[PDB]
């Protein structure tokens, strides 16, 4: 049996840590909901 | 059960100890998560029961107690925040400029942030605090790093 526990509010944090890049990728989405790279 | 709006951890006691299998958003009395987190199973909130109401394996989304309520969208220009809720760790906001997943049916935002599997369902927010999608369904690129789609449902 799965259960839920509160973890916090949903709020934008001013001066949060900024990271991660912005890749533009060609992808396919199958019937099972799996994404894959198209080349 | 606790119906207060916010981000919640999705836990199980079937495996060893208490394991976090994912995360979700409670908004307007509806709990929203990714399909692969619960496989559509019922959820518990204290003594109360949450029954699935809508779901779709291809979109990889599911809602409990009511229809999908989240309808905000990434504007295609601005930075966003992943409100990551990792297993055994405190909720933490990470700011990023999304990339793009280009498909034969249109484009979708994507966030290049790597977290444990049990972080699936963590909300991605805009500058107004509105949930523009959930983190946790994506792809592994050449360098072995993870890139998640910004997955948003439709509000009927
Ligand atoms: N254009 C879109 O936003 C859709 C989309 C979904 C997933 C995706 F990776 C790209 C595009 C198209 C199909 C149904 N509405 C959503
Ligand atoms: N299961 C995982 O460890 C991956 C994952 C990471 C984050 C996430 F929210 C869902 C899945 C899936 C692809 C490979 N490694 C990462």
């Amino acid at each position: 049996d799965m259960y839920i526990e509160r973890a916090g509010d949903i709020t934008w944090e001013k001066d949060a840590e900024v990271t991660g890049n912005s890749p533009r990728l060609d992808v396919a989405l199958d019937e099972s909901g799996d994404f894959s790279l198209v080349e | 059960g606790e119906t207060t709006d916010g981000v919640y951890r999705v836990m199980t006691r079937r495996l060893l100890g208490s394991t976090q299998v994912g995360v979700g958003v409670m908004q307007e009395g509806v709990f929203h998560t990714m399909w692969h987190v619960t496989k559509g199973a019922a959820l518990r909130s204290g003594e109360g029961r949450l029954d699935p109401y809508w779901g779709d394996v291809k979109q990889d989304l599911v809602s409990y107690c009511g229809p999908w309520k989240l309808d905000a969208a990434w504007d295609g220009l601005s930075e966003v925040q992943l409100l990551a809720v990792p297993p055994g760790e405190r909720a933490k906001n990470i700011q990023t400029l999304p990339g793009i997943f280009k498909t034969k049916d249109g484009d979708i935002g994507a966030v290049a942030l790597d977290y444990p599997a049990g972080t699936s369902g963590s909300p991605i927010l805009d500058k107004c605090g509105r949930v523009i999608g959930l983190y946790g369904n994506g792809v592994v690129i050449k360098n072995g790093s993870y890139v998640s789609a910004i997955t948003q449902g439709k509000r009927e």
